[PDB]
């Protein structure tokens, strides 16, 4: 079970950091991806925790 | 894990890396956990007394 709550995480904190970039996002580089897609909010919160 | 972030863009890439990753890490833990128990399961038993 604990391998499935660690692995649910990571997306859980993936689309909590979502919501920021829908509501409060910084004066960010102008279209760059840093305005992120679900693929991006995936991606940096799985590769910090490898 | 010297290498960091991989510049690919890829989906099929991506998802390789991602299981990639997490074969490492396991072997690395795996590796520095039985040099452990070597290491601890030695230094202990001798008997020509």
């Amino acid at each position: 079970s604990l391998w499935a709550c660690i692995a649910g995480t990571v997306l859980l904190v993936g689309l909590l950091v979502y919501l920021l970039n829908w509501l409060n996002p910084p004066r960010l580089q102008m279209g760059s991806m840093t305005s992120t897609t679900l693929y991006n909010s995936m991606w940096f919160v799985y590769g910090s925790f490898v | 894990q010297q290498g960091g972030e991989v510049p690919y863009t890829t989906l099929a890439t991506r998802m390789m890396m991602g299981a990639w990753w997490l074969f490492a890490l396991i072997v690395i833990s795996s590796y520095t956990a039985n040099l452990a128990a070597f290491l601890t399961i030695t230094r202990i038993e001798s008997s020509i007394q």
